[PDB]
């Protein structure tokens, strides 16, 4: 009985203990899944203004190329 | 806490962008010298959000006064709450665009925009927590639409994670006989269905049909159209800049409004509207939902709405209210999406505008707004068929592809309105 | 020392906090400044309101609670309230911009700046408890802050305190109550995050308030104010038997053991009688078999649904004021002899009861009258099935076209976050129908 007794808490621990690391562990990846997502929804937002640049750029060289008469 | 920070391009930018200091100001209390004298302390409790406040009790517009001819410059400086604006913030061009929207987008707005980036850098740098900008300028003219949407976007860039809010005016016939005014306004919204998180439509022949039909005005002037916008900015800006049970901000709105993030057009709308020649909360409600008080010469009724917003003014029974919005939603059940729970949202506030003792400002995301853009398409197509005055575009540096990708995106967004025009809950 | 903390997040959270902590001084005897003239245990002491206020060397009661808001303007108004120096700075967090009704900004973007300094301000409160014994969360379901940065704070208490005790007390939203669109889809992504971090939850459907202050109080257009004074008169007589002494009432593990029978299913529905006006009290009192009948009544659930069409599994009884164990047993016993409340058959015992003899208090202002009996029932029903179909329908609606979906991608999140919280809900609903299923 008292190697029963004394299973039973052991195990109570377990039972918070794995509570805290499914917790910990969950909370860890929605943050770094998170993390990466708005990386990438910021990384192509970096490729919009590089491309809006760009095209700004080869229009103002199309004038230039226009005005040679 | 929550500061906008105001811009304005453009000959009818400024000009709207004026009377709207000169109307909310009136409601804060602020004289054009920039002094509160005002009686209530509501007056005050949100002045941050649109003034900076400077030693000795003044308030200075928190606006950047913007366009390529300076002689506008000049006529702010001379109107009646001219002296109120920060004279650093006045930065102006020296040729004009000509009603040219690649000079105002590409080549001579591109030589003035980083300049006004500094004084929007300067005024964003002086707020607690930027909430957002607000554009007010028109879509047919060069400036205010080719170097306004320019503006937008390289804000965008600098400040990715704030709001972008436009106060926008089309062209049309009735007001304004200008003949590329299709395609500025096309390449203008080209830009902003992809910079813009909302937009106001303020449709200048919406404008004109209520000062004709309804006030009775066989010759509008700029001035009566713009006494409308002036009421409609008032008003949709009333929760901004008066606290009550609401406390919402810029973001708050366009969460609520936009389901789709290129559905982001609204349709304004304003009660009562009645001649100087000639009111209880059901008339408030019922006008308020009419075609004839929108802003956007659009029929609701030929389209449904995705969502609305309703802001009641003046001190009146709020219950009366809320049981009106209930029967004006049920008796129009049709021209509301049955897919979107609980999409007519109502905020009241205490202080009425002046001359009026109950306002009813409308705000609606309808698809029936794709009556307008095929109205321009219509006229953009009509030109674009035989290129006339294409070569103005050429001359600066354009491609005449870019002007189908803004023809064809414009006729993209239509669809997309019309597709959730046609969607079932089932 | 059985101690708990209060936690009260976003708008309505901190608003709903205001009524509970200004109803516990008038309950107590303090005074706005934290004096308490009554209490010569100077700086400390094992009271029964120690368990929810602090004392300082100065005779100062601090309630041991923490406010926490994405935007300042409704703290501020604590801050310069009349209980402003009842509280400690360190105690009332801000931030400088709100969650913008979106979820995602509550949990991810705007949260993440707060989160960190939040558990501190927790864990200093927890260093000045010698036996915490849980939390007590208020916030609601449709706000980004309530349903996004909740959420956050759960699941990072869960962590940091293991299966220590945490209740809720949630706001369902309501077209009524200043809702927004996007509401639903904030109800279910929390509910979903929260529903393994939460022992039992407190819905209160803002529809069903509405309604009992429109009608039993005929408050004609009910305000935020007139809403949190009857919630707190919910929330008062659940800690009571924690804040007061006496030898028949329930503390929380007493309360939690008798009334959730499976982990998930932790919704009890309150109910709260009597909330009547002083014009109706006048010359009028309701006896302990009357207003035990009233917690049974449809009408008065602080949750709308119909428990006459589903099955009860566990009833806690508390009742507070002039009243006597021969009424309660008498009433309970009529209760059980009405073949119109059917328990479930796997419940042959299902009636938890306490009597706190400290009489109800009514804020100086607060439209409920001062009565001498009061009952607080709180019921595990599957009747409260209903609220999660009517918002779980909301949310397809609108998910089937992906309306507002983009706001939230924007901040990081996935579509797939929105279906597997959608399934999660589907689930919650199968096992409410499996746990009324009679037994073979
Ligand atoms: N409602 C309203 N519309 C105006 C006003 N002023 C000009 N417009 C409209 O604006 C269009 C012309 O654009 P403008 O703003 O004048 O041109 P701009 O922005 O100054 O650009 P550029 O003239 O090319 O330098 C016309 O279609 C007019 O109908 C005004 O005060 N109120
Ligand atoms: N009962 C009650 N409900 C409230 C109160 N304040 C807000 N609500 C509810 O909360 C919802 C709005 O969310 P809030 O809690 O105000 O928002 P928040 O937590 O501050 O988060 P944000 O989105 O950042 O503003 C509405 O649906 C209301 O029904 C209140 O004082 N009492
Ligand atoms: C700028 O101040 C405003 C801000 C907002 C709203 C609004 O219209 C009433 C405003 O007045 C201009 C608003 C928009 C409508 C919604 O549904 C379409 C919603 O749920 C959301 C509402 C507002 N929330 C409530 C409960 O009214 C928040 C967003
Ligand atoms: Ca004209
Ligand atoms: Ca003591
Ligand atoms: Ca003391
Ligand atoms: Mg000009
Ligand atoms: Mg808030
Ligand atoms: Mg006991």
């Amino acid at each position: 009985k008292r190697e029963h007794e004394r299973e039973v808490i052991q195990k109570a621990i377990e039972e918070n203990n794995n509570f805290i690391k499914m917790a910990k562990e969950k909370l860890a990846q929605k943050m770094e899944s998170n993390k990466e997502n708005r990386e990438a929804h910021l990384a192509a937002m970096l490729e919009r203004l590089q491309e809006k640049d760009k095209h700004a750029e080869e229009v103002r060289k199309n004038k230039e190329l226009k005005e040679e008469a | 806490m929550r500061e906008i920070v105001h811009i304005q391009a453009g000959q009818c930018g400024n000009q709207i962008g004026a009377k709207f200091w000169e109307v909310i100001s009136d409601e804060h209390g602020i004289d054009p010298t920039g002094s509160y004298h005002g009686d209530s302390d509501l007056q005050l409790e949100r002045i941050n959000v649109y003034y900076n406040e400077a030693t000795g009790n003044k308030y200075v517009p928190r606006a950047i006064l913007v366009d390529l001819e300076p002689g506008t410059m000049d006529s702010v400086r001379s109107g009646p709450f001219g002296q109120i604006f920060r004279p650093d913030n006045f930065v102006f061009g020296q040729s004009g665009a000509g009603n040219n929207w690649a000079k105002g987008h590409y080549t001579e707005g591109a030589e003035l925009v980083d300049s006004v980036l500094d004084v929007v850098r300067k005024e964003s740098e002086s707020c607690d927590c930027l909430q957002g900008f607000q554009l007010t300028h028109s879509l047919g003219g060069g400036t205010g639409s080719g170097m306004g949407t320019l503006l937008i976007s390289k804000i965008r860039e600098e400040y990715p994670d704030r709001i972008m809010n436009t106060f926008s005016v089309m062209p049309s016939p009735k007001v304004s006989d200008t003949v590329v005014e299709p395609y500025n306004a096309t390449l203008s919204v080209h830009q902003l269905v992809e910079n813009t998180d909302e937009t106001y439509c303020i449709d200048n022949e919406a404008l004109y049909d209520i000062c004709f039909r309804t006030l009775k005005l066989t010759t509008p002037t700029y001035g009566d159209l713009n006494h409308l916008v002036s009421a409609t900015m008032s008003g949709v800006t009333t929760c901004l800049r008066f606290p009550g049970q609401l406390n919402a901000d810029l973001r708050k709105l366009a969460v609520n409004m936009v389901p789709f993030p290129r559905l982001h057009f609204f349709m304004p709308g304003f009660a009562p509207l009645t001649s100087r020649g000639s009111l209880t909360v059901p008339e408030l409600t019922q006008q308020m939902f009419d075609s004839k008080n929108m802003m956007a010469a659009c029929d609701p009724r030929h389209g449904r709405y995705l969502t609305v917003a309703a802001i009641f003014r003046g001190r009146m029974s709020m219950k009366e209210v809320d049981e009106q919005m209930l029967n004006v939603q049920n008796k129009n059940s049709s021209y509301f999406v049955e897919w979107i729970p609980n999409n007519v949202k109502t905020a009241v506030c205490d202080i009425p505008p002046r001359g009026l003792k109950m306002s009813a400002t409308f705000i609606g995301n309808s698809t029936a707004i794709q009556e307008l853009f095929k109205r321009i398409s219509e006229q953009f197509t009509a030109m674009f068929r035989r290129k006339a005055f294409l070569h103005w575009y050429t001359g600066e540096g354009m491609d005449e592809m870019e002007f189908t990708e803004a023809e064809s995106n414009m006729n993209d967004l239509v669809s997309e309105y019309q597709q959730y025009q046609d969607a079932t809950a089932d | 020392m059985r101690e708990c903390i209060s936690i009260h997040v976003g708008q309505a959270g901190v608003q709903i906090g205001n009524a509970c902590w200004e109803l516990y001084c008038l309950e107590h005897g303090i005074q706005p400044d934290g004096q308490m003239p009554s209490d010569k245990t100077i700086g400390g002491g094992d009271d029964s309101f120690n368990t929810f206020f602090s004392e300082t060397g100065a005779g100062k009661h601090v309630p041991r609670a923490v406010f926490v808001d994405l935007e300042p303007t409704v703290i501020d108004e604590v801050r310069t309230g009349t209980y402003r120096q009842l509280f400690h700075p360190e105690q009332l967090i801000t931030g400088k911009e709100d969650a913008a009704n979106n979820y995602a900004r509550g949990h991810y973007t705007i949260g993440k700046e707060i989160i960190d300094l939040v558990l501190d301000r927790i864990r200093k409160l927890a260093d000045q408890c010698t036996g915490l014994q849980g939390f007590l969360v208020f916030h609601s379901f449709g706000g980004g802050t309530g349903s996004g940065f909740t959420s956050l704070l759960m699941e990072r208490l869960s962590v940091d305190y293991g299966k220590k005790s945490k209740l809720e007390f949630s706001i369902y939203p309501a077209p009524q109550v200043s809702t927004a669109v996007v509401e639903p889809y904030n109800s279910i992504l929390t509910t979903h995050t929260t529903l393994e971090h939460s022992d039992c939850a407190f819905m209160v459907d803002n529809e069903a308030i509405y309604d009992i202050c429109r009608r039993n109080l005929d408050i004609e257009r009910p305000t935020y104010t007139n809403l949190n004074r009857l919630i707190s008169q919910i929330v008062s007589s659940i800690t009571a038997s924690l804040r007061f002494d006496g030898a028949l009432n329930v503390d929380l593990t007493e309360f939690q053991t008798n009334l959730v029978p499976y982990p998930r299913i932790h919704f009890p529905l309150a109910t709260y009688a009597p909330v009547i006006s002083a014009e109706k009290a006048y010359h009028e009192q309701l006896s302990v078999a009357e207003i035990t009948n009233a917690c049974f009544e449809p009408a008065n659930q602080m949750v709308k649904c119909d428990p006459r069409h589903g099955k009860y599994m566990a009833c806690c009884l508390l009742y507070r004021g002039d009243v006597v164990p021969k009424d309660v047993n008498a009433a309970i016993a009529t209760i059980k002899t009405k073949r119109s409340i059917q328990f479930v058959d796997w419940c042959p015992t299902g009636f938890k009861v306490g009597i706190n003899y400290q009489p109800p208090t009514v804020v100086p202002g607060g439209d409920l009258a001062k009565v001498q009996r009061a009952v607080c029932m709180l019921s595990n029903t599957t009747a409260i099935a209903e609220a999660w179909a009517r918002l779980d329908h909301k949310f397809d609606l609108m998910y089937a076209k992906r309306a507002f979906v983009h706001w939230y991608v924007g901040e990081g999140m996935e579509e797939g976050e929105f279906s597997e919280a959608r399934e999660d809900m589907a689930a919650l609903e199968k096992d409410y129908e499996e746990v009324g299923v009679d037994s073979v």
